[PDB]
């Protein structure tokens, strides 16, 4: 669950950081 | 992977640079 | 946009619960 | 694209897992 | 509604936040 | 409802309280 | 803590299956 | 209860979906 | 990181409970 | 501050307003 | 606004991430 | 304003990092 909690917090800062670029999420 | 490289430890926005496309 | 980027921000949270252990890749 | 698709309409579940891997 | 979809996600999050221990019920 | 109340004017901790149990 | 962090996450994710359905949440 | 059912081990959305109205 | 993910939801928090006011967010 | 105060235990929303301007 | 109050929920989230132990105030 | 900068046109994070400490 802690791991759960912490990728939607990584999605939301990559989406961020990444802007035009857009970003791969692989866990 | 970025679960293990950024759940564990903060990662800093330089790093999460990597991966973007 | 601005609307457009909001919308975005949801969109990754959603499709961070659907797609789950498969992952995904954003591409605006 | 995703952008083009659920921004204008709302999507499904169902839609939205057309974009997973 | 889209902009109304997204405004929802907002209002679960007060409710949740100001709810409490008491909880809620989300009926749209 | 909720969506009709808040959604078209902004609602308050005090009014969003309301739909609390 | 902890509970109170994955409260937030859930209430998000049922907002997303559920949709004109709603729920109810109640800890 | 969902806290529970599913802030110790991770709920599918199948499993979501019984706290739906 | 447990203490960074608390931060994104306290931060949401102030956001709704603070309004007009304003807040300030110092770690 | 508000991370010592906050994030080891939750602070009521009467706590949280001791941190608006 | 209702609009402006949704964006602003990001836009502090987006500072949260961006400022990172500096802080922020947020004054609207 | 913030508000004014940056929910009428999207701030980047360089802009954005303008309102930190
Ligand atoms: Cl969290
Ligand atoms: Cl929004
Ligand atoms: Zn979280
Ligand atoms: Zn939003």
């Amino acid at each position: 669950v802690n791991q759960h909690l912490c990728g939607s917090h990584l999605v939301e800062a990559l989406y961020l950081v990444c802007g035009e670029r857009g970003f791969f999420y692989t866990x | 992977g970025i679960v293990e490289q950024c759940c564990t430890s903060i990662c800093s926005l330089y790093q999460l640079e990597n991966y973007c496309n």
